[PDB]
RNA sequence: UGACGGAAGGGCACACCAGGAGUGGAGCCUGCGGCUUAAUUUGACUCAACACGGGAAAACUUACCAAGACCGAACAGUAGAAGGAAUGACAGAUUAAGAGUUCUUUCAUGAUUUAUUGGGUAGUGGUGCAUGGCCGUUCUUAGUUGGUGGAGUGAUUUGUCAGGUUAAUUCCGGUAACGAACGAGACUGAAACCUAUUAAUUAGUUUUCUGCCUAUAAGACAGAAAACUUCUUAAAGGGACACAUUUCAAAAGAAAAAGGAAGCAUUCAGCAAUAACAGGUCUGUGAUGCCCUUAGACAUCUUGGGCCGCACGCGCGCUACAAUGGAGUUACUAGAGAGUACCGAGAUUGAAAUAGUUAAGGAAAACUCAAAAGAACGUACAUGACAGGGAUAAAUGAUUGGAAUUAUUUGUUUUGAACGAGGAAUUCCUUGUAAUAUCGAGUCAUUAACUCGAGAUGAAUACGUCCCUGCCCUU
């Protein structure tokens, strides 16, 4: 998903995100959609785990160290 | 020209849906038992009022 | 010497001719019956044969509180009877309570019919129907009529008292007896 | 409790080309006019000084002239503007002056103005349906 | 106002074991049942104490069928 | 058995009637231009029938100041209200009229009967004196006209 | 100094806390005299305890009743208990028992509710009906 | 003066701390003004049993309970009851007010 | 970029400085019911089997009663901060081992979930679990299983052992139940496990006399 | 009660003062750009001129004198119903002339 | 752009601006005491919160 | 339908002033029945007869009026 | 003879010549009726009068003891500290002894404060002076049925309490179980 | 073995009897069918569908329709590619649009990804005739079972019964059965009480001082002040178990009366077994199987409309048809609720009213939160679709909202229809209950005639019977 690169590094430097796409995030202040597509697109690398509880998504850094350190 | 009849005991309740009580009354003026049907709440000590006395209510 | 009066105007020195109702009518046998007001909150509907302990002037008040939009208004019914009871005294120059007991005796049918056959009517049912018939006659007559309810009730009790057939209670009484008369 | 002369008592009055019963009281007889009701009728009696408990049949012809004048001239008789039944009126003028057989006339020549404009409110008036937006599925079931 | 078998059985056991303690007075029988038995419910204790007095009432006139206490046995 | 200490010993409708014409007699309560064109709020659909409805209302409002120390206009508004049953809905209580009550309260301040606490309205010293003077006149003739029930003959 | 007792009577919800004190014979409810009770027809009902045993028994007692519950009829039934109880309690703390027993016997033989509260209270509402026992109409076809 | 307010959902829990604090007022204390029992708050909720509209219209009744007690002392504000918590059972929230 | 304007803050209602008593304990319950379900979806391989949220005045101490056990504890705590907006200095986590492994239905339900998903027959899987539960101290237990055990047409079997009171308020001081659903290659099987406790949670049921002998 | 030329040649803020309650409140509140951009294009049609019909979804604009001559379509639910503005169709809403249902058959 | 108009409607009033805490549904919301747990989800977690099926 | 008359004429008044004080029970809704006048007038008449001392009030109230012969 | 109780009259004492103070199972103390003293929330099990004839004491089943004075007729002091019911109390007139279902004998003083607690294996039904002798339900009298009084269920052929109706007290006034003292 | 009977025996339930209130008949609010429509989204159809999906929809909700856009196309290979993969955009035109959607023109940003295949993913899409969970129902009544034992080749039977009794296989008792488990009971919350204990503010009372006012002997009001706990609040205990009398049936128990706060298990509820339906819900769920669609989308987004459309039919309800009433004034009297990082709003104030301008305190026994039916007043209204009734429309005044037209809600004046107590039929109810009228809460930007509760006035009618409708047992 087209996420501005000045903010992509903000996520890459655990993370949670409300499933509600209407509203902005309270941490980075960027929309919830951009945070969703980045981590979901990264869980397919098996770098994290995508547990969801009460409409909130919890992502835990794991294999991920190889990708994140290189990035 | 009516006569009263004191109640001695209640024989039972009949009449399909129980709404008629059979009571063996007695007449003070002729000291004779009479079996009459009554419509409504009745007790052992009651005294009725009858416009007839020769009708032996038995319902077969 | 506690001597209550029904409205501080009417006393309870009345005699019931019909001895069948002499015990099921609460007038002056016990001091609890003689009340300055027909408003007592007693629990007369918790055990069988307990309404016989209600003051008879009060039982008349309760039956005068019917047909929906008058539900629960005992205060209206108390006012109506108090106004009516003075009128009955004017019409007869007797005790209004003494008039009322005579009306109850003479307006209560002594024979009815159930599914036919002619059956007798219990002494407690005679009092129940009597208040049920005069109250019906007064209520219907006063409906859409210039006369007030108190005047309508007063005229009903006097007529039904002695023998008059103009009263609605008497008209329905003879009709009820006549049908059962032929049903022996 | 006095005997009233036959001539004084009129069983009907002719005010603003309408007939008003003489038995009903003054404010409850002026309601017979199609322009006046009860709030308006009571105010007019007080503004004219007439007795409010007097019967209509006991009105002198002198007071009727005051009554017919005040109804047809409410603005100059200190009647508040919000009391009027036609305010901000089009076709010039901002007064009710509608107490006559003109109550229907003003109403009927609205719809003809509404219908000619082809406004939806006017169209709903033409078709004879409920105009002010009410569920027509179950109500207004006049046989047709 | 019949009584279940949970009270009647419990009423018989206390009688056959603590017969001397019990008497014909319900109010004293309440406190002996609380002492000689463990019932977590106040209502249940009264129900047993209610029936015990009834059984001791029938004891005085003569023996009972299911009841067998030491005093009855010693006189038998 | 009866005795006089304040206005709680005289019937409110009897007292208000007595205190009504006294305000009219004094002539210190001017009549507004809207006295006849207005009802007492919204629930009503007719102007008050009594021509002097201002004075009876003014006495009644003034009595509520006596019993309740600190009162407000909205307390009078909800007290002098009725039930709104103009349509097919079941009725529900509404407030009275804000202006007519507040205007009288502003008028009663002119004659010094009431005051202005930091949190409402209350009587003054002479206003309390004035009412209690009248409430005794009603009390005096009340006992003469009707005997108390404690002395009512035992019948 | 000024020997007095406290009593109270109850109806559906009305509470009538009294203060039975030595005095001239004055009775006041919330300040107003007992003859200025709002539902004037019920006034004779409230004075009913006074005439039961004679008004003189309350001649030496000044009462101060306060009612803060229920309706206007319930308040007029709590005062009856408040007045009747006050005579009985006072005629025991400061008069011998046989006088209290005699007076309390007169009330009980006439109206037992004069000294014991009515246990009846408003029943709770249950779903599926407008009231406690009534139920909504059932449509079949 | 000081004011200690304890609130919980369990009656036995609040009654335990009030007696315990009062028992702790005998030592290193002056007087123990008993627990002034503020009226209980009940949190009624009446929901519908069925996940859909089918079936007879049957509801269910729920209610929390909030017991509140207030303790008034004199003491010294600097020292008060020191910890004035003393291992509150979970679900109890004590406060201290000036 | 988008023209979005709302912000959904990840805060909690237990850290609000001003809160009514009615709104506090209600918000306290919601937090517990949310945290309890949250780590249930993480400690499934562990079987956390309970959580306590005991506080120490200003610090909140979360206790996990894991039956079978600091990297995760450091990891979980960071998750707790981000979701609920905790300050760092007042949040901590602890792990408690439970010895009554047979008495914790939430841990035993996952045992049946593991065995069923593994491929064991359902009667073999449940039967061995009932044996473990019963002797551990429970008075009785029931395991209710419904789904597509046999074929496409659904079916449901209830395994019962021991004593179990079904009605009365005693089934709220005694019962211990947990509901689980395990996905298969045909549908979902729902596993309900109830364990009846004993006097260790002090309290005796309605009918009991046990008169001492003298 | 004025003349047609007077109404359309006098300030708009003055004209609304003689309208009804709802129309003047909708004017009292802020000028929504969905309406400001419409009138700007509405007066543009007559600039380069029965004018060119301009389709519009705005069935909410209060009719004002500045749009008397223009011809505008209104979206009912599917089609831009054509309505020509006349002096008689003043402050009534713009969407009262686009019925959104076939009445009955 | 390709996303500027996306979610441009201002949803502040709320019939669809409020969601269940877990179920994410917009129907059956219980806002009493700030629960915001919509119906059919509060009943499941009622005992955990502390509400009991009393009367 | 009743057309019970609303105002006072000559013959109506004189017949009213004779037999009304002679009735055992006098209420505005029953002298409206016999004299055949609106009982809004009967209130007017009954107040006038009282002022002339031919009827006495046994119960005068805002709910009902009952008089009788002197 | 004698009338006005609402239960079983349990304790009787005549401290002096025409002042009779009795207690029953209806939480009352009647002075013979002239006056009634209230303040107890359970049965009156025993009552002991002082030597002066104007101070009174009475045991009760509400785990408390109340001291009345027959000059103002109100409980000047209440004795607190007992656990179970109280069966009996004895007066010696500066030391007070009492015991009951607590199975503990307490030595109270006339100001209301006890000083020691001798803790029969079961309830102590009677403690009386002559040195005090305590009667329990243990068939013992230390400090074949029960012992009710000293001066039981065995009968040495009926229970001894302390024709008529069952007599619960004696002092001969003999209060009964049909309010028939 | 179960089911069934217009087969018998015994029991039960407002099932019916004695009755009350009614609904059905009028007007309106609302749901379903039908007709129309582009759409009038949909599930549910006897009890167990039809003010039900907490479903009071202007937009969102929203699943439908007309347009328009858009990737919420992850990961991996290839092309292409910092010498620019591509993305964002002013103004003019196209567009409802201030969506650069698109077209001539350039101006910024840069690997975040365009085109491709393999592929997942998403769906208020289908399928409750594939499932979980929850709910309803058989069923508010008393029923269900396995260990050993006896009988039968077997399905199975006995235990689980003759009789009596109870609200109840609840018990006394007879017994090829003995011993148990669940269901009832026992249990939990509320009401009924405690001048005995603990307590004292944010509850009340009392006392004292100050000031004011009237009485003729009391006190009232305001402002402060300290003890005291009958009321208030709420904890622990207490309190009835039919104990005890009379009578009836050596039992189990039953029916008056007395005491008592309480005596139908004291009442109202909660929990409530085995087995089952192929009852409802995949449109509550990131619970979910299989199928369908998956860049020109059935996902999502924007605007507008519809869910409110009327030739009719049915269901739940509100107001009425008057004088036991309506209209005008005056005095009143509860309980349970609910409230702030803008929520509940006192007091002052503009005015005819809704409402507007300022504005204390309250995260609350502390401040806001307040009753009307009914009562009382008057020489008012007099039986007249009359002032009963307020639908319908009309001129205008405001509120909430981005937006009020198909009137959101509401104020003023005017307009003044049916409806004269309602046919065949049918619904609910046994005591602080029915009925009448009102208050709070849920929903709530705005909107109650709905539902969930709460008090206030307080009836009538039997203490019964299987007749109807149905239950539960026995050949």
């Amino acid at each position: 998903m087209r996420i501005a690169t000045k903010d992509i590094i903000a996520i890459y430097k655990c993370i949670v995100c409300h499933k509600d796409f209407v509203c902005l995030h309270p941490v980075f202040g960027i929309p919830n959609l951009q945070v969703f597509m980045l981590m979901k697109g990264l869980a397919t690398k098996k770098c994290v785990k995508e547990t969801c509880n009460w409409r909130c998504l919890y992502w835990t850094l794991n294999e991920g160290i190889a990708y994140l350190r290189q990035k | 020209p009516v006569i009263y009849a004191q109640v001695t005991e209640i024989l039972g309740r009949t009449g399909s849906r129980g709404g008629v009580l059979q009571v063996r009354c007695d007449i003070m003026g002729e000291n004779r038992q009479i079996l009459r049907n009554v419509k409504g709440p009745i007790r052992v000590g009651d005294i009725l009022t009858l416009l007839e006395a020769e009708r032996e209510a038995r319902r077969l | 010497t506690f001597a209550p009066k029904l409205f501080n105007k009417w006393s309870y020195d009345v005699t019931v001719s019909d001895i069948s109702l002499k015990e099921l009518l609460a007038i002056n046998s016990k001091l609890k019956y003689q009340v300055f007001l027909p408003h007592t909150a007693g629990r007369y509907q918790i055990k069988p044969f307990r309404k016989i302990q209600c003051p008879i002037v009060e039982r008349l008040v309760c039956c005068m509180m019917q047909h929906g939009k008058n539900s629960g208004k005992k205060l209206l019914a108390m006012r109506v009877v108090e106004e009516s009871f003075e009128i009955i005294h004017l019409l007869t120059e007797k005790n209004p309570i003494q008039v009322l007991v005579d009306a109850i005796i003479n307006a209560s049918p002594r024979e009815d019919s159930t599914r036919r056959q002619a059956v007798d009517v219990s002494p407690l049912r005679r009092i129940n129907q009597a208040l049920y018939l005069m109250t019906m006659g007064c209520r219907s007559a006063a409906f859409r009529n210039s006369k007030t309810l108190a005047e309508c009730l007063a005229d009903e009790i006097v007529n039904a008292s002695k023998s008059n057939t103009a009263s609605f209670a008497i008209k329905k009484k003879e009709d009820m007896e006549r049908v059962a008369k032929s049903n022996r | 409790a006095t005997v009233t002369s036959e001539s004084e008592f009129q069983h009907m009055l002719r005010v603003c080309n309408t007939n008003l019963d003489g038995r009903r009281k003054v404010p409850y007889a002026l309601t017979g006019i199609k322009g006046c009701g009860r709030r308006y009728a009571y105010l007019v009696c007080k503004r004219a000084g007439i007795d409010v408990n007097k019967r209509a049949g006991l009105m002198t012809p002198a007071e009727i002239e005051k009554i017919v004048d005040i109804l047809n001239n409410p603005l100059n008789y200190k009647i508040p503007v919000w009391f009027l039944n036609r305010q901000k009126d089009n076709k010039d003028g901002k007064d009710s002056q509608l107490i006559a057989n003109a109550v229907e006339t003003r109403l009927r020549e609205d719809i003809e103005a509404l219908k000619k404009m082809r406004a939806h409110r006017g169209l709903r008036h033409y078709w004879g349906l409920r105009v002010r937006g009410q569920h027509t599925k179950t109500t207004g079931r006049r046989g047709r | 106002g019949v009584r279940t078998k949970t009270v009647k059985r419990a009423a018989r056991n206390i009688i056959e074991k603590y017969y001397p303690l019990l008497t014909l007075d319900f109010h004293t029988n309440k406190r002996v049942v609380d002492e000689v038995a463990v019932v977590e419910t106040k209502r249940l204790r009264n129900k047993i104490a209610g029936f015990i007095t009834h059984l001791m009432r029938r004891i005085q006139k003569g023996p009972v069928r299911g009841i067998s206490f030491k005093l009855q046995e010693e006189e038998r | 058995m009866h005795h006089f200490s304040n206005i709680k010993d005289v019937v409110a409708i009897d007292f208000i009637k007595a205190y009504a014409e006294h305000l009219k007699k004094s002539g210190k309560l001017e009549i507004p231009e809207w006295v006849d064109t207005v009802k007492t709020g919204m629930c009503k659909e007719l102007a008050p029938l009594n021509p002097d409805w201002i004075y009876i209302r003014a006495a009644a409002i003034a009595r509520k100041v006596y019993l309740n120390n600190g009162i407000g206009v909205m307390a009078l508004r909800r007290a002098y209200g009725d039930q709104y049953n103009k349509h097919y809905n079941p009725s529900h209580r509404t407030l009275g009229s804000g202006k007519v009550n507040r205007y009288i309260l502003q008028q009663l301040e002119k004659m010094g009967i009431v005051a202005k606490i930091q949190s409402g309205r209350s009587l003054t010293k002479e206003g309390r004196k004035d009412m209690d003077k009248i409430a005794f006149q009603v009390y005096k003739e009340h006992e003469a006209k009707v005997t108390p029930m404690i002395l009512m003959p035992m019948n | 100094a000024l020997k007095s007792v406290q009593v109270f009577g109850k109806k559906k919800t009305a509470i009538a806390v009294c203060l039975c004190k030595e005095g001239k014979g004055m009775i006041r409810v919330n300040g107003v005299p007992l003859d200025l009770i709002n539902p004037p027809v019920l006034r004779i009902k409230v004075f009913e305890p006074l005439f039961i045993v004679g008004k003189e028994n309350y001649a030496k007692l000044d009462l101060k009743i306060r009612v803060t519950g229920g309706g206007q009829v319930a308040q007029a039934y709590a005062i009856r208990q408040a007045i009747a109880k006050a005579l009985i309690a006072y005629n025991q703390k400061f008069v011998d028992e046989t006088t209290k027993n005699e007076l309390k016997a007169k009330f009980l033989e006439y109206d037992r509710t004069l000294l014991v509260a009515d246990p009846r209270r408003c029943e709770a509402k249950k779903f599926g009906g407008p009231g406690a026992r009534a139920k909504y109409q059932k449509s079949y076809r | 003066n000081i004011t200690i307010t304890i609130t919980s959902t369990k009656v036995k829990a609040v009654e335990s701390l009030c007696a315990e604090v009062k028992e702790n007022g005998k030592k290193k204390g002056v007087q123990v003004k008993g627990p002034v029992r503020i009226p209980t708050k009940t949190l009624r909720i009446t929901t519908r049993k069925t996940p859909c509209g089918e079936g007879s219209k049957t509801w269910d009744h729920y209610q929390m309970r909030i017991y509140k007690r207030v303790l008034s002392m004199k003491t010294t504000p600097e020292t008060v009851k020191e910890i004035t918590s003393l291992k509150v059972e979970p679900g109890v929230e004590l406060e201290v007010a000036m | 970029m988008f023209c979005l304007t709302k912000t959904k803050a990840l805060n909690v209602d237990v850290l609000k400085t001003n809160i009514s008593r009615k709104h506090k304990f209600v918000a306290d319950g919601v937090f517990y019911a949310e945290l309890n379900e949250l780590l249930q979806r993480e400690l499934s391989a562990d079987g956390y089997s309970g959580v306590e949220v005991r506080k120490n005045g200003s610090k909140f101490q979360i206790i996990i009663r894991a039956t079978r056990t600091g990297r995760r504890i450091h990891e979980l705590t960071n998750l707790l901060i981000a979701r609920f907006g905790f300050p760092k200095d007042k949040i901590e986590l602890y792990v408690e081992k439970v010895l009554a492994r047979g008495l914790c239905p939430v841990s035993q339900a996952e045992s049946i979930k593991y065995k069923i998903a593994e491929g064991l027959p359902v009667r073999r899987a449940v039967g061995s679990v009932m044996r473990l539960i019963m002797d551990s101290g429970a008075k009785g237990c029931e395991v209710s299983i419904s789904g597509k055990l046999r074929g496409q047409r659904a079916q449901g079997m209830v395994f019962k052992e021991g004593y179990m009171i079904k009605s009365g308020n005693a089934t709220r001081q005694f019962y211990s139940s947990a509901v689980r659903c395990v996905l298969l290659r045909m549908g979902i099987i729902g596993i309900k496990v109830t364990i009846m406790l004993d006097t260790d949670p002090s309290g005796k049921n309605g009918p009991a006399a046990r008169i001492p002998d003298v | 009660g004025k003349s047609l030329e007077e109404i359309t040649a006098m300030p708009e803020a003055d004209f609304v003062k003689m309208l009804d309650a709802r129309a003047r409140r909708s004017y009292r509140r802020s000028p929504k750009l969905k309406h400001e951009r419409l009138v700007k294009k509405l007066l543009k049609i007559k600039k380069a001129t029965k004018p060119k019909l301009v389709k519009t979804h705005c069935r909410d604009k209060i009719i004002l004198p500045n749009m008397i001559g223009s011809v505008i379509g209104v979206y009912n639910g599917k089609s831009f119903t054509t309505v020509e503005i006349k002096p008689e169709m003043l402050g009534h809403y713009l969407g009262e002339f686009s019925i959104t249902y076939k009445p009955v058959t | 752009g390709s996303y500027s108009i996306y979610n441009a409607h201002p949803r502040n009033y709320g019939n669809g601006s409020r969601t269940c805490r877990k179920c994410g549904a917009r129907k059956g919301l219980i806002r009493k005491y700030g629960l915001d747990l919509c119906r059919r989800c509060f009943r499941e977690k009622a005992v955990e919160i502390g509400f009991q099926k009393l009367d | 339908k009743l057309n019970n008359a609303v105002l006072f004429d000559k013959a109506t008044l004189d017949k009213c002033t004779k037999e009304v004080p002679s009735m055992k029970v006098i209420t505005p809704a029953v002298v409206a029945d016999r004299m055949k006048i609106t009982c809004s007038l009967a209130k007017i008449l009954l107040k006038d007869l009282e002022k002339k001392e031919l009827i006495v009030p046994v119960k005068v109230d805002n709910h009902i009026w009952i008089y009788t012969r002197s | 003879t004698l009338e006005g109780h609402n239960g079983a009259v349990t304790s009787i004492a005549v401290a002096k010549p025409d002042v009779l103070v009795s207690g029953s199972r209806d939480k009352t103390l009647m002075v013979w009726p002239t006056k009634s003293l209230h303040g107890h929330s359970h049965f009156i099990s025993d009552l002991v009068l002082s030597n002066d004839g104007q101070f009174a004491i009475s045991s009760s089943w509400d785990h408390t003891l109340r001291l009345w004075d027959l000059t103002k007729m109100e409980s000047v002091r209440r004795f607190v500290g007992h656990e179970g019911d109280v069966m009996s109390v004895a007066f010696s007139n500066t030391k007070i002894i009492s015991g009951g279902r607590d199975k503990t004998i307490k030595l109270w003083n006339t100001v209301g404060k006890c000083v020691a607690s001798v803790k029969h294996s079961e309830w102590v039904s009677c403690v009386r002076f002559v040195k005090f002798v305590s009667a329990g339900w243990d068939n013992q009298v230390k400090t074949t049925g029960f012992i009710n009084t000293v001066a039981g269920k065995d009968g040495n052929n009926c229970q001894v309490y302390q024709k008529t109706s069952a007599c619960m007290s004696i002092c001969i006034f003999t209060g009964h179980v049909d309010k028939k003292i």
